[PDB]
C-alpha cells in the first residue's frame, strides 16, 4: 500500500500543473471543425443514390 | 499526524481540492449555452442496406479497414470474419484456438489483423501470405487479464488494453512490450488512438479514462466523470476530444485541452448500460450502441438524438463507422452484423 | 332472411382463416429469425395447408351452399380432390407438430442432434404427399364414388380407408404422444414441488399441473370436437344410404374446416409470433 | 474484374460450407462453466472425470467444462461470457461455516444475474464426509453460524444412507435448504437448481450432470410449448 | 468521481452500540444497492450487510444477526449501519461498498485486493 500511495501522489502533481484553455475557446474550436466538414459528411448531408455504394446493383 | 499514511492521504484530498477549483474555474459557460444557436441536423433516418450473417455466437468486435470496404469481426464461436462490405461476400474466416474473444482490429495498411480475450493472449493474423491462408504470424503474451482491446499503429507497433488494469504497446516482431502503461484501479475495457497515432486515451471500470503518451509511457490527463465502468471510447476526428459510454446509461464527451467533461447526452427513459460509440468524419454525430437492442444516433453539439437503429435482436456489443464516412456497421448478440446510411 | 346470415357467417369463416393464416406466413416471410427454428417448418407448413383450405376449398362451397346449387360445373370433380387433400394436409401437419414435440421433451439430447432441417423437410414432404397421393388418385380415377349440384358421396370402402388414414391413425398417434407427454410433465411438477415445499417448510422454520392440464386438453379437445364427429359420420353414412340429414352433414364438415381457422391461434402463438404479428400489423 | 467476383464468390462458398460444418460440432456440445471459491472440491472433481478446459462424453452426449481460474477475482465484466452455456456448476465446501456464506451470497449474485436469467446451477455440497466428521465431533456447531438451525426441522422428504446420523442428515438439509430458499426465491421457471451431496471419492459425478442436463433441457422445452 | 468515506468506530467495551455512517458522493444514491463488509485482522473480505435499492428489502450475516442493523438514507445521500452487543470478535475494519452496477440486484464486492467502489474503512475494536 505504501509504494502504490507514493506513486499516486506523484501522478496527481503532474495532473495538476498542466494548462488549461478556456471551455469558449474549446467549444469554439468544434464549432469550427463541424462546419468545416459539413458538406462532406455523407451521413450528415445525404449522398444521392448514384453515388451510393451500399444502394447501386 | 505524522504517520506517512495520513500525510499522503492529505495531500491526496489536497491534490482532489485544487483539481477540482482548477476545474470549475475554467467551467464559465456550457456547451448547451454555446450549441443553443446552431440549427439542428434534423431528424436522420438511416436504414440497413446490407446484413452479414453467419456467426454462431454473440460477436463482440468489429473495426473497418482503410479501405473503407473490407471489415473483421470477432465471435465466440471461434470465429474471426473478414467481410467485403460492398458484396456482403466473405474474404476470410479464421477459426481461433480460444473460443473467448472479446476484441478485434484491423491494420491501417490492410496487412494483419489482431485479437484477444480471456486467453490473455493477442493473436496477429497476417493476410498477405505466401502459402496460400491467413495463419498465426505473432501472439502476445505477457497479461495477467484478460484482453479488452487492441488497435494498431503500425504494422509493428500495437497497444493492447487488458483486465489486469494495465495497457502495453507491444512491439510485435520481438513480442516484447516496449512500453506499459499501469495506473488503473479496475479494468481497462476499451482504448482507442487518436488519429495522428501521437497520443490515445483508454476508459477503466473504475469509472475513469487516461489519456497516454505513446511512446513516453506517461498518463497525461485523467478524467472523472462516468459512475460506473467505461465500456466505450473513441477519439473526435479531430484529435483532441472524444466521447465515452458506461454502465450508468450516459455518453460523456470530454475534451483534452480544457481537461473536463463538456457535455452529457443521455435520456431518464434510457436505464441500460452503453457497449460501443463512435463519430463520424466531421464529428457532428455521435453513434452509440446500447443494451436495449438499439443503436442511437446523436447530435454531438446539441445532445438531440436523431435516429435510432432498431434491427438487433439483442445487444448491440459493438460498432464503427467508416473511414470514408460513407456507412456505419453495428454487431450485436444476436449474430448478426448490419450496415447502416 | 337465414341464407344471408349463413352467408355472412360463412364468409367470415373464411376471411379468419384467410387472415390468420396469411398473418402467419407473412410473420414467417419477413422475418428470418422466426425461420431460424427447426421446429417452426411445421407451423409453416401448418399455416399453409389452412391458407390453402380457405383458397381453394372454403369460398366455393359457401358459394353452391348461398346459391343452393352447383355453379361451376366441371370444378365439382376437382374440388373434391382439393378438399380431401387440403383437409388431409392438416391434421396430418398436426399429428407430426405433435410428433415432433415428443421428440423435444421424451428424449431432450437426441432431438438437438437429429432434428436438422432436411428431417423436418422430410416430414413435410411425407405429410404433403401421402395427402396428395390419398385425394387426387382416387379421385382422378373415380374411386370415391360409389357405383347442378356436386356430388360428394363417398364410397363405402373409400370413406373407411381415407378415415383411418387422415383421423383415426393421426388421432391414435396424437393421443398416444400426449398422454406420455402429460406423463413426463407430471413427474417434472412433482419434482419441483418437492423442492418447493422444502424450501417452504425451511422458510416457515396444483397450478403448474392444472395449467399443463389445460394447455393437452385445449390442443386435443379442440381438434376432437372440430374433426371426430364428422368422422364418424363419414364412417357411417355410406353405410346407412338413425341416418343424417344432408345438412347436419353439411354443417359437421364445416365443424371439420374450422380446425384450419382455429389452428394458428393454438399452434402459432409464441412469445415470438405475437411480438412479429404486433410489429407487422401495427 | 467479373472474374475477380467469381472468385470471390466461391471464397464465399467455401467459406460458408466450412461454417456449415463447423455448425453442426458446434450445435452438440453442452458448455458448462464451474465456479466457486477456492479450497473447494472443484478442481479435485475437474481431476476426478478425467487445468482451463475439460471434455468429456456421457452416453454419447459432449460436454466442454470451463473454470475461469487464470483471471483476477474480479467475476464480473467476464461473467458475460457465459451467457449461453447449458449450465453452472457452482461447487460448495460443507464443512466450512464461514466460506459457506461467502457461496451463498456468490451463489445470490449469479442467480439474479441480469445476463443469467435462463443460466440453471448444478449445486455440488462437497466434503459431506468431512461435514459429518465435524457434526459428530460436536466442537463447531452450525448454530453458533447458523442461528436458524436450532429451529430446524428435518425434511419429510429426506433420504438418510444407510447408518447416517440424524444429526447429519439435519445437518446436510439445512445446507440443502439455505441454497434452495435462493434459487425458489426468483427462479419463477426459467432456470431451475439441482442440488446434490458428493464426497471426495465419489464417482458418480459425470452421471449426475448429465441427468441434471436432460432435465434442463426438458423443462425448457414444456416452458418452449407452454406446459411447465 | 466516485467517493466512499466511512465514518464512526474505535475503542469500546463488549456489549456497547455503535452507528457507522458512510458519505457517498459521485452518484444518485437511489440507483445501487449497498453492501458493509469488514476484513478483520488475519483474515479476509467477508460481507456483513446488504441494504437494497430503496430499504425494502435487508440481509445480514448468521454470525451478526440479531445484532446488527443497517439502515439507508437517499434523500440525504448515507448509508448506516448499527452494532448493539459487541463480540470479541467483531474487531474489523469496516467497508461501505457500492454494488457495481445500477438497477440490478448483483453485487461482486469482497474483492480483497482491489475494488473501485469502496471507502478507505474505519477500524472497529472491541476489547476489555
Ligand atoms: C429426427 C428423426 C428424423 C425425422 C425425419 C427424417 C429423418 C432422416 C434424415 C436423414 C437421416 C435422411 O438425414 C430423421 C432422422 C432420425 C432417424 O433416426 N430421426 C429420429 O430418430 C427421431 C427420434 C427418435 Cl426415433 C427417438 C428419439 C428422438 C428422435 Cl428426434
Ligand atoms: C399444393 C402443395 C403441394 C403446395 C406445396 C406445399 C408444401 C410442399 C410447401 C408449401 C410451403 C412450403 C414451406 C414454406 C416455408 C418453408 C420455410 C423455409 O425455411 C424452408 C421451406 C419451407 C419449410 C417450405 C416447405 C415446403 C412447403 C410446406
Ligand atoms: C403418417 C402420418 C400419421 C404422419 C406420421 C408422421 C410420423 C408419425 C412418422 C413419419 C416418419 C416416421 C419416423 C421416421 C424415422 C424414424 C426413425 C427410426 O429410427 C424410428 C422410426 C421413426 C421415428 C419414424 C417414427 C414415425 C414417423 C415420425
Ligand atoms: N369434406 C371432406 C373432408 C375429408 C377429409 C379427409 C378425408 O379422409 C375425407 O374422406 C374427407
Amino acid at each position: 500500500s505504501i509504494a502504490q500511495a507514493r506513486k499516486l501522489v506523484e501522478q496527481l502533481k503532474m495532473e495538476a500543473n498542466i494548462d488549461r484553455i478556456k471551455v469558449s475557446k474549446a467549444a469554439a474550436d468544434l464549432m469550427a471543425y463541424c462546419e468545416a466538414h459539413a458538406k462532406e459528411d455523407p451521413l450528415l448531408t445525404p449522398v444521392p443514390a448514384s453515388e451510393n455504394p451500399f444502394r447501386e446493383k | 499526524s505524522g504517520s506517512e499514511l495520513d500525510q499522503l492521504r492529505q495531500e491526496a484530498e489536497q491534490l482532489k481540492n485544487q483539481i477540482r477549483d482548477a476545474r470549475k474555474a475554467c467551467a464559465d459557460a456550457t456547451l448547451s449555452q454555446i450549441t443553443n444557436n446552431i440549427d439542428p441536423v434534423g431528424r436522420i433516418q438511416m436504414r440497413t442496406r446490407r446484413t452479414l450473417r453467419g456467426h454462431l455466437a454473440k460477436i463482440y468486435a468489429m473495426h473497418w479497414g482503410t479501405d473503407s470496404r473490407l471489415l473483421v469481426s470477432a465471435s465466440q464461436d471461434g470465429k474471426l470474419i473478414i467481410w467485403d462490405s460492398y458484396t456482403t461476400n466473405k474474404v476470410h474466416a479464421i477459426p481461433l484456438r480460444s473460443s473467448w474473444v472479446m476484441t478485434c482490429a484491423y491494420a491501417p495498411s490492410g496487412n494483419y489483423v489482431a485479437c484477444g480475450g480471456l486467453d490473455n493472449i493477442c493473436s496477429i493474423y497476417n493476410l498477405k501470405t505466401r502459402e496460400g491462408n491467413v495463419r498465426v504470424s505473432r501472439e502476445l503474451a505477457g497479461h495477467t487479464g484478460y484482453l479488452s482491446c487492441c488497435r494498431f499503429l503500425d504494422d509493428n507497433q500495437i497497444v493492447t488494453s487488458s483486465g489486469d488494469t494495465t495497457c502495453a504497446l507491444w512491439d510485435i516482431e520481438t513480442g516484447q512490450q516496449t512500453t506499459t502503461f499501469t495506473g488503473h484501479t479496475g479494468d481497462v475495457m476499451s482504448l482507442s488512438l487518436a488519429p495522428d497515432t501521437r497520443l490515445f486515451v483508454s476508459g477503466a471500470c473504475d469509472a475513469s479514462a487516461k489519456l497516454w503518451d505513446v511512446r513516453e509511457g506517461m498518463c497525461r490527463q485523467t478524467f472523472t466523470g462516468h459512475e460506473s465502468d467505461i465500456n466505450a471510447i473513441c477519439f473526435f476526428p479531430n484529435g483532441n476530444a472524444f466521447a465515452t459510454g458506461s454502465d450508468d446509461a450516459t455518453c460523456r464527451l470530454f475534451d483534452l485541452r480544457a481537461d473536463q467533461e463538456l457535455m452529457t447526452y443521455s435520456h431518464d427513459n434510457i436505464i441500460c448500460g452503453i457497449t460501443s460509440v463512435s463519430f463520424s468524419k466531421s464529428g457532428r454525430l455521435l453513434l452509440a450502441g446500447y443494451d436495449d437492442f438499439n443503436c442511437n444516433v446523436w447530435d454531438a453539439l446539441k445532445a438531440d438524438r436523431a435516429g435510432v437503429l432498431a434491427g438487433h435482436d439483442n445487444r448491440v456489443s459493438c460498432l464503427g463507422v467508416t473511414d470514408d464516412g460513407m456507412a456505419v456497421a453495428t454487431g450485436s448478440w444476436d449474430s448478426f452484423l448490419k450496415i447502416w446510411n | 332472411s337465414v341464407r344471408i346470415l349463413t352467408a355472412c357467417f360463412l364468409s367470415l369463416l373464411i376471411l379468419s382463416t384467410l387472415l390468420g393464416n396469411t398473418l402467419v406466413c407473412a410473420a414467417v416471410i419477413r422475418f428470418r429469425h422466426l425461420r431460424s427454428k427447426v421446429t417452426n417448418f411445421f407451423v409453416i407448413s401448418l399455416a399453409v395447408s389452412d391458407l390453402l383450405v380457405a383458397v381453394l376449398v372454403m369460398p366455393w362451397k359457401a358459394v353452391a351452399e348461398i346459391a343452393g346449387f352447383w355453379p361451376f360445373g366441371s370444378f365439382c370433380n376437382i374440388w373434391v380432390a382439393f378438399d380431401i387433400m387440403c383437409s388431409t394436409a392438416s391434421i396430418l401437419n398436426l399429428c407430426v407438430i405433435s410428433v415432433d414435440r415428443y421428440w423435444a421433451i421424451s428424449s431432450p439430447f437426441r432431438y438437438e442432434r437429429k432434428m436438422t432441417p432436411k428431417a423436418a423437410f422430410i416430414l413435410i414432404s411425407v405429410a404433403w404427399t401421402l395427402s396428395v397421393l390419398i385425394s387426387f388418385i382416387p379421385v382422378q380415377l373415380s374411386w370415391h364414388k360409389a357405383k347442378d349440384n356436386c356430388d360428394s358421396s363417398l364410397s363405402r370402402t373409400y370413406a373407411i380407408s381415407s378415415s383411418v388414414i387422415s383421423f383415426y391413425i393421426p388421432v391414435a398417434i396424437m393421443i398416444v404422444t400426449y398422454t406420455r407427454i402429460y406423463r413426463i410433465a407430471q413427474k417434472q411438477i412433482r419434482r419441483i414441488a418437492a423442492l418447493e415445499r422444502a424450501a417452504v417448510h425451511a422458510k416457515n422454520c396444483f397450478k403448474r399441473e392444472t395449467k399443463v392440464l389445460k394447455t393437452l386438453s385445449v390442443i386435443m379437445g379442440v381438434f376432437v370436437c372440430c374433426w371426430l364427429p364428422f368422422f364418424i359420420l363419414n364412417c357411417i353414412l355410406p353405410f346407412c344410404g338413425f341416418c343424417i340429414d344432408s345438412n347436419t352433414f353439411d354443417v359437421f364438415v364445416w365443424f371439420g374446416w374450422a380446425n384450419s381457422s382455429l389452428n394458428p391461434i393454438i399452434y402459432a402463438f409464441n412469445a415470438d409470433f405475437r411480438k412479429a404479428f404486433s410489429t407487422l400489423l401495427g | 474484374q467479373r472474374n475477380e467476383e467469381k472468385a470471390q464468390r466461391e471464397a464465399n462458398k467455401k467459406i460458408e460450407k466450412q461454417l456449415q460444418k463447423d455448425k453442426q460440432v458446434y450445435r452438440a456440445t453442452h458448455r458448462l462453466l464451474l465456479l466457486g471459491a477456492d479450497n473447494s472440491g472443484k478442481s479435485t472433481i475437474v481431476k476426478q472425470m478425467r487445468i482451463f478446459e475439460t471434455k468429456f462424453q456421457v452416453d454419447k452426449v459432449n460436454f466442454h467444462m470451463f473454470d475461469v481460474g487464470g483471471q483476477r477475482d474480479e467475476r464480473r465484466k467476464w461473467i458475460q461470457c457465459f451467457n449461453d452455456v447449458t449450465a453452472i456448476i457452482f461447487v460448495v465446501d460443507s464443512s466450512d461455516y464461514n466460506r459457506l456464506q461467502e457461496a451463498l451470497n456468490l451463489f445470490k449474485s449469479i442467480w439474479n444475474n441480469r445476463w443469467l436469467r435462463t443460466i440453471s446451477v448444478i449445486l455440488f455440497l462437497n466434503k459431506q464426509d468431512l461435514l459429518a466428521e465435524k457434526v459428530l465431533a460436536g466442537k463447531s456447531k452450525i448454530e453458533d453460524y447458523f442461528p436458524e438451525f436450532a429451529r430446524y426441522t428435518t425434511p419429510e422428504d429426506a433420504t438418510p444412507e444407510p447408518g447416517e446420523d440424524p444429526r447429519v442428515t439435519r445437518a446436510k438439509y439445512f445446507i440443502r435448504d439455505e441454497f434452495l430458499r435462493i434459487s425458489t426465491a426468483s427462479g419463477d421457471g426459467r432456470h431451475y437448481c439441482y442440488p446434490h451431496f458428493t464426497c471426495a471419492v465419489d464417482t458418480e459425478n459425470a452421471r449426475r450432470i448429465f441427468n441434471d442436463c436432460r432435465d434442463i433441457i426438458q423443462r425448457m422445452h414444456l416452458r418452449q410449448y407452454e406446459l411447465l | 468521481q466516485v467517493q466512499l468515506q466511512e465514518s464512526g468506530g474505535g475503542l469500546v467495551q463488549p456489549g456497547g452500540s455503535l452507528r457507522l455512517s458512510c458519505a457517498a458522493s459521485g452518484f444518485t444514491f437511489s440507483n445501487y444497492k449497498m453492501n458493509w463488509v469488514r476484513q478483520a485482522p488475519g483474515k479476509g473480505l467477508e460481507w456483513v450487510s446488504d441494504i437494497s435499492q430503496s430499504g425494502a428489502s435487508i440481509s445480514y450475516t448468521g454470525s451478526v444477526k440479531g445484532r446488527f442493523t443497517i439502515s439507508r438514507d437517499n434523500a440525504k445521500n448515507t448509508l448506516y449501519l448499527q452494532m448493539n452487543s459487541l463480540k470479541p470478535e467483531d474487531t474489523a475494519v469496516y467497508y461501505c461498498a457500492r454494488c457495481p452496477a445500477p438497477f440490478t440486484r448483483d453485487c461482486f464486492d469482497v474483492t480483497s485486493t482491489t475494488y473501485a467502489y469502496r471507502g478507505q474503512g474505519t477500524q472497529v475494536t472491541v476489547s476489555s
